[PDB]
Order: structure tokens, then C-alpha cells, then sequence
């Protein structure tokens, strides 16, 4: 195809072995968007157009004063050397910029749509009891026109939720997939504790001497006494499914069970590929090709090199079950199928989430890396996108670094030299 | 709720006969004619029978004129078609279908059941075996395995596969049956598992082959 | 008779697009053409009738037009599920005729099959015949070439072919192949080899025993 193009078909040979070499050189693309403080990042990419959310806040990064949602839509070309950059193209800026929560982004069509919790009691996460179960769902043109009204940006009607046991269910994670006219965004099911069915003779506790068993059913919710559980899974919003479509949840199996985290679904090769970040004590990368969307049955990778940095109480490498709700999510991005290579950039510390690499492995196996800062930078959340331009795999991190976003074009490289 | 269920189709030697029946409910039955077409093997579908709703009133095509009979009784709520002298050309799947109307001749049919497979054959009646397909670790692609069921060596169409008596569904594939040399079919259903689960979880497979009154339960282990 | 002539006979076009089909009846059969969506292994569905007139709860992105001897359905904005045949029948009168039917295959960006590879059971050998069988799972384009070599010797009329439809909801085919061989030709070989070749696969896959 012309210009940018979905991860599909035969793409150009990458370097398939463990080398030192530098072979990867990012490229820093910030320049070609929006720059007080910036947190809450969204980026989504899909058949060379892209999505991308922050919220500008008034000094403190935690806490101060919302100024600004940003929910905008734009096109990924060639930016002329053969390196490729967002350019963005409709923006869209929420009226009440602190109600507009845990924003996600699917493409059909040349539309982008974005599902949002809508919340006056808070982050929904933190005040959950008291949440509303409300969402909103704003689709974008990617490419609007002069007067193009409803079509440049509609804000679509949300009525009806079906959500099974669940009390309420949200966005949860960057971007999601289609399939036909079906967008599965990834979301996050609020479960009433008492209901939540667990055996703890499943919790893996074999070699953890300080451990208990039923340290997993408890940090399945942001506190061991938690009203909630959270557990992952999609969204599942069907375009032809009358007016008013509904959105339903679908869980995440069982299967390597951990804290509903922000989460990801994204096509490679033709097929769907899962990530959860890891919020709890399985701190080891949870990440693999969707076997089904419904029920949502992940074949998660028994990877054994990547995780992310946490807390003193489930630090980097951590794998005994602990009581622990903390992390950072570093999504990773499936490149190549037969050999299982993925991209993404993590974080290079221990307890500290400091020295931001963009690393390109195995399950067992760092390949090639390339750090894209100092051992000293502080980063955070990492969203990393893969794609063909003239066939040659390429992928865009946006990754925190106040804190701001800040987004590297690296071109996945073929010789290992 | 309108529904029309076939029954009464089977196997048959060339120069036999057979009747087959629909029930029909949903709607009032006595008021409308009614008609029989049928889908060869090659799946060209073909009118066969068309009664009015008094039932005094029979249209057939030329193909099958003398041979079959359509008709109904309005108490039961039941339409027939009486064929015989059959012939290896009248192999095909039965549907029996509501008219719009009372009279019909200009109808299309918005109801039609789930048919009945007639199959005129010299051939006689086996019963299929069903062997468990092993998932191997040399499977093991990606970390999902594949197990299924061969139903082999019977005759006529149809049989059913089901997996776990209906509680498993999603990664099913039962696919088509195919013909082999030796004049029986052959068809093989497969699911597709978290390899994970193959060690905890026990699949069964219900074949059932209502013909030959069969049916078998081969559970497939690792 | 009436005949009818559907037009084309098979088609292929992504989610989205607009697709149409065209039916030409051999004689004046003023609107009274009827449209079919037919699945795998079940009663067809009306979808329009009197050439024009949808039926109940058929989708709007369905319409049919046409009069006297030409008619044509139209979907636009297609679904993964509008796969199957497509047939017209007319109802002008006895006896009531179809058209051939057209195939409407929904296309979709390529995926390569997963490959399992399935050795005969003992059960079955008992018996006296041994059937291997390979599955090629969720590829598309339907078109793969599976080939048995045993022994690198390549195989040819001992193995037959069937392939699931489209899936309803990512549009994906399945196949299964089965090699075939007696008890005795079984025991006489060493390398058992399943082959796919695909469009996803830039080198043919084989998974053996
Ligand atoms: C949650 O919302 C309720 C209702 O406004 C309030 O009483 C409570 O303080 C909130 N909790 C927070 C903001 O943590
Ligand atoms: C939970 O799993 C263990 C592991 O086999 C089992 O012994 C225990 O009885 C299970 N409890 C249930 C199923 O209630
Ligand atoms: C979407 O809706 C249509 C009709 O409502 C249905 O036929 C189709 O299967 C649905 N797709 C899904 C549920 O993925
Ligand atoms: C610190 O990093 C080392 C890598 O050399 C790792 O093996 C170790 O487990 C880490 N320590 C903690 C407490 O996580
Ligand atoms: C991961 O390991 C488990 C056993 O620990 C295995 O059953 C599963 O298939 C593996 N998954 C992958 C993708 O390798």
C-alpha cells in the first residue's frame, strides 16, 4: 500500500538474533503535536491514522486543577525522509474537562470513536461505590470535511449497558480492535467482592515462603477489603446493531488471573494480540494472541525477561503472590509471529521507574535494545504501536518522561549490524 | 412464533417411497397454502409441491408429477408429501414452506423449516466409528492445542457432532463430510483449547448418527 | 419454464463496500422476484420478495429493484455475516424456478492457518486403516495448498479435502485434510508430513510425525 499500513501479510526480514550492536537509532516525532503539566495519555494507531488523549493539568501532576481534555484524531504519513509522525487532523476538547475518565480508542472506517467513563465522584477506580455507571462515546472523523457537521464529530448515544454479574464496567486501556462492524474496546468489570468466585488453592505460592494462599482473591481489588474485584476484558460496541447500539462486557478467562489493569487488544498478522498491564504481584509481562474474543481466552506468554518496575512491595521481578495494587503499564507490541518478537519500551530499575529502553525480545530473550534517555530520566507509561511503511516495520512509543508525553519513530532494523 | 418442522426422511432404495410430514405452528395454519422444495446435493433448490389451504387445490412441476402427492390436515396442523417411485434424482434436503396466502401460485416463501434429508440410494445403512483425535505436544503452536473426533466410515447424511453435550461451543469446528472411494462419508470436528486446560479439563465429544441409532461419547485425552 | 441466469456467479468484497448482484428471468415476470440469503446447512431466508419489498426484520442495508426480466439485489454496507449463496427465485406462477445462486465470500486482510497435525488412534488401527489428519485453523484466503509427503514422497488421491465456511464473525476458513492409508502401507514409512502453503506464509509450514 501507499505510505502507512496495518502490521499485515510478508513484511521486510527483521534482525532475528541477540546482539549488542546499536542497531536500533529512535528518532524523536514530538515535534509534530501539542507540547504546565501533561498526564493521562492515550495513543492509539489503526490503518495509518492514530488517537491520541492527554489531560493539561494546573501544576501538581497528581492533584491540581483540570484544565483541558484533549481527544484528537489525526493521520500517521511519511514525514518526508522516510521516517513516519502523527499529524494531527480533528480535535475534540470535552466541555467538562475533570468528568472525562480512562479514555479508549478504536478506528473503523474512517472514524475514530472513543469510549470515556463519565464520573462527578472522581477517578471511577478510586471511588467506585459512589460511581455512576456512566460512559460516553465520541466518534472522530479521521480525515473531517468543510461542513461536516455530525460527520467531522458526533457524540453517540450511550444508552443501555449489558454487564452481566457486573455493578458497573468502564474503558480500560489505550485502544482496542474491530472486527467487521464490531469495536471490542478494553475495559474493566466492577465486581461486588462477596460474589467473586476463587479458588485459593490456585494461588501460586510453592516457592514463596512469606506468602499465603489467598493473597491473589485479595489483591484482585485496590485493597484487600475492597467492596470491588476488577477484572479485565472488553467492551464490545456493535455498529449495526440499530440506533442506539449497547455495549457489552466480556470478561477476561481466568487463566493467569491478576487485578483488572489498563489493558490493551491490537491486530498483528492478522490476529488479535492481548496486554494487561501488570498492577499486582505477577509483575512478569502478562501479553499473547487472543485464542477467542468472546469468551476473551489470552494464551499469555510464559515470558521470562520483561516486567516493570513497582512498589517496595512488589518490586520489578516480583512473582510471589503479595498483597499490592501498584505498576506502571508498559505495553509491548507483537512484530513478528512465527518467532514471537515483540517491541515496547520499559523501564530499566528496580523499585524506581526511571531509564526508559525501547527493547525488541523474546519470551526468554532480550534481542536488541536502544535506551532512549539517560539511566537518571524518570518515565512512566509506555504505548508502543507497530506498523509497515514501504513494508519495513516501524514503531511509535509514546512514552512519559513535569511529566509530558514524548513520541519516538523507531524502524525495526533488518541486518543485525 | 411461526415454525414448521420436517420429519420422515431417510434412506430409500431406488423405486421405493416415503411421506413426509411438517408440523407447523406460530400461525393460523388452515388459512394458508403451503409448498415443498427441495436442495440437491449440488444445492439447486426446486419447487415441488404446492397446496392450497382448503386442500382441494395441488400444483407440481412436471418433474415429479404422478409420483408425489402434497397434502394437509388442518386439525392436527400438519402438511404432507406422499412420494414415491423415487428415483437417485430426487436426493435432496425437504423443506416444507408457508405461502403468503390462501391459495398461493404467485408465493414466496417466508417460512421454511429445518428440512429433511431424503436420500434414494441402493447403498445400505452403517453405522459411523468415532476415534479420538490426540493432541500431541508437537500441537503446542502459540500455546493452544487442537482435539477432535473422527466420525468414520458411515452412511447416509446426517450426522451430529456436539462437544461437551453442548457446553463447549467456541474453537468447534465440525467440518462438512466428505465422500471417500469406498462410498462412505467421513467428517472430522475439532476444538481448539488453551493448552493449559489440557491437562484439567476432560472434552467429550457426542457424536450421534440417528440413522444407524447410534451414538458414541469418545472422551479425547492428551 | 422460467429460467432464471444469476449474475456473477461468485464475488468477494470487503466489509463496507457496497455489493450487488443480478438476476435475468427468460420471460416477463413483472415484479414478482423473490431474494434468498442462504448459510451452511439451513432453510434459506427470505430476504426480499415482490422485487422490491424487504421481509420482516431483514436489515435496510438490503434492497432489491427490478421488473420484467432484470432485477438486482443490493447490499451496501456489508457485514461479515452477509456471506453464503444468494438466490432469486420467481414467483410469477407455477412451477416456481431459482436462479443458480451467486457466493458472496467477505474479504479480509490475510492470516495465516495454524497448523496442528493429528496421528491415528490405536482404536482406529485395530481396525485394520490408519487416517492422519492435519487442520489448517482461521486462515485467510481460503486458498492454501496441503500436500502429504511421506517419506518426502509426495502423496496424491489418498487424501481428501473439507473446509469450514466463513466464520461468521472475522471471516476466517478452517480445513481439514485426511491422509488415508491401510494398516500395512502405514507401517512402511517413517517421515508422516503435513504441508501448508498460504499467502500469509512466506515459507511453507509443516508440522509431521
Ligand atoms: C466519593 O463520592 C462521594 C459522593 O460525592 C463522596 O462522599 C466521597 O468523599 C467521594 N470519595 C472520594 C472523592 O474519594
Ligand atoms: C481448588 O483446586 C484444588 C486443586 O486441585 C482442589 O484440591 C480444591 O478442592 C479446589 N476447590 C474447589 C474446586 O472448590
Ligand atoms: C451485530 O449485529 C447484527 C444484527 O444486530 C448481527 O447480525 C451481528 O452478528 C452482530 N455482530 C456481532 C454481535 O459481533
Ligand atoms: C534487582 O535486580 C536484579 C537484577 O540483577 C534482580 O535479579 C533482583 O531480583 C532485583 N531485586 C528486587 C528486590 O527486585
Ligand atoms: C505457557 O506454559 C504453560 C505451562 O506452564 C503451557 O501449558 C502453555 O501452553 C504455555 N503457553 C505458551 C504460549 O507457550
Amino acid at each position: 500500500p501507499e505510505g502507512v499500513s496495518n502490521l499485515v501479510g510478508l513484511p521486510n526480514n527483521i534482525c532475528l538474533q541477540k546482539t549488542s550492536n546499536q542497531i536500533l537509532k529512535p528518532k524523536l516525532i514530538s515535534y509534530t503535536l501539542p507540547v504546565t503539566c501533561i498526564t493521562d495519555p492515550l495513543l492509539a494507531m489503526d490503518e495509518g491514522y492514530f488517537a491520541y488523549s492527554h489531560l493539561e493539568r494546573i501544576g501538581s501532576c497528581s492533584r491540581g486543577v483540570s484544565k483541558q481534555r484533549i481527544i484528537g484524531v489525526g493521520e500517521v504519513l511519511d514525514r518526508g525522509d522516510e521516517v513516519p509522525s502523527l499529524f494531527m487532523t480533528n480535535v475534540w476538547t470535552p466541555p467538562n474537562p475533570n468528568t472525562v475518565y480512562h479514555c479508549s480508542a478504536v478506528y473503523n472506517n474512517e472514524f475514530y470513536y472513543v469510549l470515556c467513563a463519565v464520573s462527578t465522584v472522581g477517578d471511577p477506580i478510586l471511588n467506585s461505590t459512589y460511581w455512576s455507571g456512566s460512559l460516553m462515546m465520541t466518534r472522530l472523523a479521521v480525515k473531517p470535511k468543510s461542513n461536516g457537521g455530525g460527520y467531522n464529530q458526533h457524540q453517540l448515544a450511550l444508552r443501555s449497558i449489558e454487564k452481566g454479574r457486573y455493578d458497573k464496567v468502564m474503558p480500560y486501556g489505550p485502544s482496542g480492535i474491530k472486527q467487521g462492524d464490531t469495536l471490542y474496546f478494553p475495559a474493566v468489570g466492577f465486581l461486588v467482592r462477596t460474589e467473586f468466585k476463587y479458588n485459593d488453592s490456585n494461588c501460586p505460592i510453592t516457592k514463596c515462603q512469606y506468602s499465603k494462599p489467598e493473597n491473589c482473591r485479595l489483591s484482585m481489588g485496590i485493597r484487600p477489603n475492597s467492596h470491588y474485584i476488577l477484572r479485565s476484558g472488553l467492551l464490545k460496541y456493535n455498529l449495526s446493531d440499530g440506533e442506539n447500539p449497547k455495549v457489552v462486557f466480556i470478561e477476561i478467562s481466568d487463566q493467569r488471573l491478576s487485578i483488572g489493569s489498563p489493558s490493551k487488544i491490537y491486530d498483528s498478522l492478522g490476529q488479535p494480540v492481548f496486554y494487561q498491564a501488570s498492577f499486582s504481584w505477577d509483575t512478569m509481562i502478562k501479553f499473547g494472541d487472543v485464542l477467542t474474543v468472546n469468551p476473551l481466552v489470552v494464551n499469555w506468554r510464559n515470558n521470562t525477561v520483561i516486567s516493570r518496575p513497582g512498589q517496595s512491595q512488589c518490586p520489578r521481578f516480583n512473582t510471589c503472590p503479595e498483597i499490592c495494587w501498584e505498576g506502571v503499564y508498559n505495553d509491548a507490541f507483537l512484530i513478528d509471529r512465527i518467532n514471537w518478537i515483540s517491541a515496547g519500551v520499559f523501564l530499566d530499575s528496580n523499585q524506581t521507574a526511571e531509564n526508559p529502553v525501547f527493547t525488541v525480545f523474546k519470551d526468554n530473550e532480550i534481542l536488541y535494545r536502544a535506551q532512549l534517555a539517560s539511566e537518571d530520566t524518570n518515565a512512566q507509561k509506555t504505548i508502543t504501536n507497530c506498523f509497515l511503511l514501504k513494508n519495513k516495520i516501524w514503531c511509535i512509543s509514546l512514552v512519559e518522561i513535569v511529566i509530558r508525553p514524548k513520541l519516538f519513530a523507531v524502524k525495526i532494523p533488518e541486518q543485525c549490524t | 412464533e411461526v415454525k414448521l418442522v420436517e420429519s420422515g426422511g431417510g434412506l430409500v432404495k431406488p423405486g421405493g417411497s416415503l411421506k413426509l410430514s411438517c408440523a407447523a405452528s406460530g400461525f393460523s395454519f388452515r388459512n394458508y397454502a403451503m409448498s415443498w422444495v427441495r436442495q440437491s446435493p449440488e444445492k439447486r433448490l426446486e419447487w415441488v409441491a404446492e397446496v392450497s389451504s382448503g386442500g382441494g387445490y395441488t400444483y407440481y412441476p412436471d418433474t415429479v408429477t404422478g409420483r408425489f402427492t402434497i397434502s394437509r390436515d388442518n386439525a392436527k396442523n400438519i402438511l404432507y408429501l406422499e412420494m414415491s417411485s423415487l428415483r437417485s434424482e430426487d436426493t435432496a434436503m425437504y423443506y416444507c414452506t408457508r405461502d403468503p396466502d390462501s391459495s398461493g401460485y404467485l408465493a414466496w416463501f417466508a417460512y421454511w423449516g429445518q428440512g429433511t434429508l431424503v436420500t434414494v440410494s441402493a447403498a445400505s445403512t452403517k453405522g459411523p466409528s468415532v476415534f479420538p483425535l490426540a493432541p500431541s505436544s508437537k500441537s503446542t503452536s502459540g500455546g493452544t492445542a487442537a482435539l477432535g473426533c473422527l466420525v468414520k466410515d458411515y452412511f447416509p447424511e446426517p450426522v451430529t457432532v456436539s462437544w461437551n453435550s453442548g457446553a463447549l461451543t467456541s474453537g468447534v469446528h465440525t467440518f462438512p463430510a466428505v465422500l471417500q472411494s469406498s462410498g462412505l462419508y467421513s467428517l472430522s470436528s475439532v476444538v481448539t483449547v488453551p493448552s493449559s486446560s489440557l491437562g484439567t479439563q476432560t472434552y467429550i465429544c457426542n457424536v450421534n448418527h440417528k440413522p444407524s441409532n447410534t451414538k458414541v461419547d469418545k472422551k479425547v485425552e492428551p | 419454464d422460467i429460467l432464471l441466469t444469476q449474475s456473477p456467479a461468485s464475488l468477494s468484497a470487503s466489509v463496507g463496500e457496497t455489493v450487488t448482484i443480478t438476476c435475468r428471468a427468460s420471460e416477463n415476470i413483472n415484479s414478482y422476484l423473490a431474494w434468498y440469503q442462504q448459510k451452511q446447512g439451513k432453510s434459506p431466508q427470505l430476504l426480499v420478495y415482490n422485487a422490491k419489498t424487504l421481509a420482516e426484520g431483514v436489515p435496510s442495508r438490503f434492497s432489491g429493484s427490478g421488473s420484467d426480466t432484470q432485477f438486482s439485489l443490493k447490499i451496501n454496507t456489508l457485514q461479515p455475516e452477509d456471506f453464503g449463496t444468494y438466490y432469486c427465485q420467481h414467483h410469477s406462477g407455477t412451477p416456481y424456478t431459482f436462479g443458480g445462486g451467486t457466493k458472496l465470500e467477505i474479504k479480509r486482510t490475510v492470516a495465516a492457518p495454524s497448523v496442528f497435525i493429528f496421528p491415528p488412534s490405536d482404536e482406529q488401527l485395530k481396525s485394520g486403516t490408519a487416517s492422519v489428519v492435519c487442520l489448517l485453523n482461521n486462515f485467510y484466503p481460503r486458498e492454501a495448498k496441503v500436500q502429504w509427503k511421506v517419506d518426502n514422497a509426495l502423496q496424491s488421491g489418498n487424501s481428501q479435502e473439507s473446509v469450514t465456511e466463513q466464520d461468521s464473525k472475522d471471516s476466517t476458513y478452517s480445513l481439514s485434510s485426511t491422509l488415508t492409508l491401510s494398516k500395512a502401507d502405514y507401517e512402511k514409512h517413517k517421515v508422516y508430513a503435513c504441508e501448508v502453503t498460504h499467502q500469509g506464509l512466506s515459507s511453507p509450514v509443516t508440522k509431521s510425525f
